[PDB]
């Protein structure tokens, strides 16, 4: 959550849970904006944020 | 219709459903109101929705 | 059980508050009922009206002992977790 | 570093401060929203002449500058008229300015790009609601999406905190430093006060508007000469000393003393995009501005600050810089040319810009209108307030 | 080396933002659940440093194994009785 | 459509309108106007591509004239380039310089995209997908490449029939590229009579792949070049893209007339066209084209081959 909170240009949070489910995991809900690159654009920024 | 919070801003949550159907939207309000049940109450909230 | 401390102190802190008279703020964690001047009985009755608002039974062993707002929101959050089971 | 003239007369700095903020707007107009990295890898030779190709929303056309100037151009000439800050003609020039045509679908569909709270202010003042009660219809979402922010932290422009702290208060308050830099401090106060009674109520914006206005007074006062008065340290100094008194604006400017390493002078515009000095300047400002919008009015003056004191004596890579920060960049470089305006007069814009200015679509009529508003604004006199 | 690049700029944002990030990890170990406007008031509260950049340029670690990008650069066994 | 229009039937525009109703079926919502991002990636796509072709028309010729370039979204699709298909026996034969011209047209709308933005996308990855295929039916079938010296490799993989699909999805009509890729191939068709080759060894496939990699890097640094000393044209075609959303070729073809080269950049703008080559290595270049072919593993794992001894032995060191 935090890092991705600091990277700029990111989806951003919507909920964070920690073991949802009783599941030996956490989740992040993350918001995407399809009119800003609709279902088909990806840039190197986003991926490298990404990783 | 049914009952729910009034204090919801349903552009924000629609805004986290993105990619989504209208019978998908009917299926989440359904399963909000069964996470709603599961805290407690019986009006659905964004939180509600957003579990 | 993980329960919402957050949350629940919240509430605890707006019960006191109501009862006594004082608003929101000056319910803080930290303060002890004995500076916003509840007398022992009326202390008491801020227990009763816990009791009532979170319909659990509080914990009489150490009841003599809840200081602050945070003891009692404390103690409020332990017995919620331990209602589950 | 002292650009060239060193003694330079009130007509040049007031023609200058009224130019470098057309040529910062005009500049800097179609990065509007877009973020640093992103407008450095548009224009790989950096943004040193005017974009032609605006595809967004509005396109704005070749030359032209936004609602923002436009603006700071009604501020300048309604304060030359009334020799000071009178509400009702400043929002009578505003007004002005503003209905030049659209598509009243009502909206109205201003001409220019508009921000969203200078958009509803115009609109409500032009509805017949009274330039006092701002959280009368002010309010409409503001409240409502800082209600709505409760599960979303997004660096959308659509969720920037447009409202009374805004930075169209700050943008716009150049003209007034300007006018009232000899006339002391607190009469420049009360000005900005008078000035922002209908948009901007808020300490926020009354701050950031009093330290770019008094920044605008300083340069004014001070001459392009021996670093006695052309100290970036001493700017930040006395507005520290004398203006800020907010927190968070008393902490950016602190923040920006601290650190504010001088740049060089740059030929190359794509090699300095990938250099240590850019990226410590891209640090710094996104210490003092949230993911490079600094919709804030504390943000926006002290980007704008660090943007004219970090490029110290050279005004044109100032706004050069200001204008590939991105973010609110039209406005950002609109301030930053203000300020180094009323520092130096109109000789250090180049021939390209002067020629971009004058071939455009608000072109001839308008650079020279321009020019003609610096001339009132360095003419018009108020003997401490008239 | 790409991942190299991204785990160099994970681990140099998270040790730059450690106390926002201690601050985050016990209000989740408080709270279970939260939103993102808790997220954004826990890390604005603490004194989050933000990235200028998205991308991983210049990060990667060094063949000696420290960090890249960290302001460094810029743009016998006992033998005795028994 | 002309009587929707409030006029008579003038103009090629709804013609246009008509044949894309039913080649490409319905119409979906156009791009947002909110960001910069798809409006700029769906018209720098089709500028490039449609600019790349009239280069490409220049100096060769072999490239058909860009009919129309839409960016409207009308069914499975964002953006389109219409070519003016040439007429027929120019089809029923492909030429090296034909495949060259088709490879670099598939490269240009990725490399405009990176060129307008100033960042790689995931734009490029269909074009490539499409150019490393041509590229291998380039080296491998065809033979128009240099492996070998004279560009016969000893393998090639020789395209099948259509008889083997089964399925066959009835997408029919329109009939793209498809057009000048089935109508020169030649398929198998009997499998009786199929000769496939023996698979090529790691090191003849290492050389054969690094002249694909050689084809590849060539068409590409050339259509980056191209649109390094076009960005004004491809710039003003990308601003009429996003105001007027449909545009002809005839348009394109002005603007870009009225857009030309800046004849020599001297320098700063110069520095567009430097730095606009490829970086991706080329392993059989120069020296490493004998034995190891620049493998610092390969002595470790192959006992250096009789006809390499020969190499090294007859040529080498006996010169």
């Amino acid at each position: 959550a935090l890092l991705a909170y600091i990277t700029p240009d990111y989806e951003e949070i919507a909920r964070v849970s920690v073991c949802p489910l009783n599941v030996l995991t956490g989740f992040t809900l993350f918001v995407e904006d399809e009119d800003k690159n609709v279902n088909a654009i990806l840039t190197r920024s986003e991926l490298e944020g990404r990783m | 219709n049914k009952a729910v919070d009034p204090n919801i801003n349903w552009y924000e949550v629609a805004r986290a459903m993105a990619g989504f159907t209208g019978a998908d939207v009917m299926g989440l309000m359904a399963r909000a109101a069964r996470m709603a049940a599961r805290q407690g109450r019986h009006a659905i909230t964004e939180d509600d929705i957003y579990a | 059980a993980a329960v919402d401390k957050a949350k629940v102190l919240e509430d605890v802190r707006s019960i006191i508050s109501t009862q006594l008279g004082t608003e929101l703020e000056k319910v803080a964690p930290e303060a002890k009922f004995v500076d916003l001047g509840a007398d022992s009985l009326d202390t008491v009755e801020i227990m009763m009206a816990l009791e009532e608002k979170f319909e659990i039974a509080l914990e009489e062993e150490g009841a003599e002992k809840i200081a602050t707002v945070q003891d009692a929101a404390d103690m409020i959050a332990a017995q919620i977790a331990a209602k589950g089971n | 570093a002292w650009r060239g003239p060193g003694e330079v007369g009130d007509e040049d700095k007031a023609v200058g401060c009224l130019l470098g903020a057309a040529v910062g707007n005009v500049l800097a107009a179609p990065y509007q929203g877009d973020r640093h990295f992103e407008v450095i890898r548009l224009r790989r030779n950096g943004v040193t002449d005017f974009w032609k190709y605006d595809i967004g929303a509005q396109p704005v056309q070749y030359g032209q500058y936004t609602g923002d100037f436009a603006n700071l151009l009604a501020v300048a000439t309604s304060l030359s008229a009334s020799r000071g800050v009178e509400p009702a003609h400043l929002l009578g020039a505003l007004t002005r300015a503003y209905a030049e045509g659209g598509s009243s679908v009502s909206g109205f569909l201003p001409a220019r790009r508009y921000s969203p709270y200078d958009r509803l202010v115009m609109d409500a003042v032009l509805a017949g609601t009274d330039p006092l009660k701002v959280p009368e219809l002010a309010e409409r979402y503001l409240a409502e999406t800082t209600r709505r922010h409760a599960s979303s932290s997004s660096d959308r422009p659509d969720r920037e905190p447009h409202g009374p702290s805004d930075l169209g208060a700050a943008a716009r308050a150049a003209p007034i430093g300007l006018a009232y830099r000899r006339a002391g401090g607190e009469r420049l106060l009360a000005a900005v006060r008078r000035s922002l009674e209908f948009s901007h109520p808020t300490p926020l914006g009354l701050d950031a508007a009093h330290v770019v206005a008094a920044a605008a007074a300083w340069c004014g006062r001070q001459q392009p000469g021996d670093a006695v008065g052309a100290t970036p340290a001493a700017l930040l100094s006395h507005l520290l000393n004398d203006v800020a008194v907010t927190a968070e604006q008393c902490g950016k400017l602190r923040l920006l003393r601290d650190n504010l390493f001088q740049l060089d002078e740059v030929t190359d515009w794509r090699a300095f995009y990938a250099g240590p000095q850019w990226a410590r300047l891209t640090a710094l400002f996104s210490r003092l501005s949230f993911h490079g919008l600094a919709t804030a009015g504390s943000e926006f003056a002290s980007v704008v600050l660090l943007a004219l004191l970090s490029s110290w004596g050279r005004p044109e890579q100032a706004v050069i810089v200001a204008a590939s920060l991105g973010g609110h960049a039209p406005a950002t470089a609109q301030t930053v040319g203000a300020l180094a305006g009323t520092l130096y007069g109109q000789s250090w814009v180049p021939e390209r810009w002067w020629r971009g200015l004058g071939e455009g679509v608000e072109g001839e009529a308008g650079r020279e209108a321009v020019v003609q508003a610096g001339r009132a604004l360095a003419a018009v006199e108020l003997a401490d307030g008239l | 080396e790409l991942l190299d690049a991204a785990e160099a700029k994970a681990m140099y944002g998270l040790a730059i933002n450690w106390r926002a990030l201690q601050a985050l990890t016990q209000a989740l170990l408080d709270r279970g659940t939260i939103t993102g406007k808790e997220v954004a008031h826990i890390l604005e509260s603490n004194g989050v440093i933000h990235f200028p950049d998205p991308y991983t340029t210049g990060f990667g670690w060094d063949p000696d194994g420290s960090l890249r990008y960290p302001f460094k650069p810029d743009t016998t066994p006992d033998l005795s009785g028994a | 459509t002309a009587v929707r229009s409030g006029r008579q039937q003038l103009t090629a525009r709804d013609i246009y309108a008509g044949v894309d109703r039913f080649t490409q079926g319905e119409v979906r919502p156009s791009l947002p106007t909110a960001h910069k991002l798809p409006v700029l990636c769906f018209a720098a796509k089709e500028i490039g591509i449609a600019l790349v072709a009239g280069e490409l028309r220049d100096r060769y010729g072999r490239v058909e004239l860009v009919e129309r370039v839409s960016i409207q979204p009308k069914g499975r699709a964002y953006s389109r380039t219409m070519f003016q298909r040439g007429t027929d026996e120019e089809y029923q034969l492909m030429t090296r310089g034909r495949l060259l011209d088709r490879i670099r047209l598939a490269l240009a709308g990725g490399f405009a995209v990176r060129t307008a933005l100033g960042e790689e996308t995931n734009f490029t990855a269909a074009d490539i997908k499409r150019a490393t295929r041509m590229a291998k039916k380039y080296v491998f079938y065809y033979g128009f490449s240099e492996a070998g010296g004279a560009g016969i490799t000893t393998w090639a993989n020789q395209p099948y029939s259509g008889d083997f699909v089964i399925g066959q999805q009835r997408a029919r009509k329109v009939v793209s590229t498809d057009a000048m890729d089935a109508f020169a191939d030649w398929p198998t068709v009997s499998e009786d009579f199929r000769f496939d080759a023996p698979s090529p060894s790691d090191v003849t496939w290492h050389r054969y792949t690094d002249e694909v990699r050689r084809v590849l890097k060539g068409c590409s640094e050339d259509v980056l070049g191209i649109l390094a000393e076009r960005q004004e044209a491809m710039w003003a075609g990308i601003k009429a893209l996003s105001d007027r959303k449909e545009l002809l070729g005839s348009e394109l073809r002005d603007i870009f007339d009225a857009h030309p080269a800046a004849t020599s950049r001297d320098r700063d703008a110069r520095a567009e066209l430097a730095a606009a080559k490829l970086d991706m290595t080329i392993f059989t270049e120069g020296a490493n084209s004998r034995w190891p072919y620049g493998i610092e593993w390969l002595d470790d794992a192959y006992p250096k081959p009789y006809w390499v001894q020969q190499q090294e032995a007859e040529a080498a060191e006996a010169q």
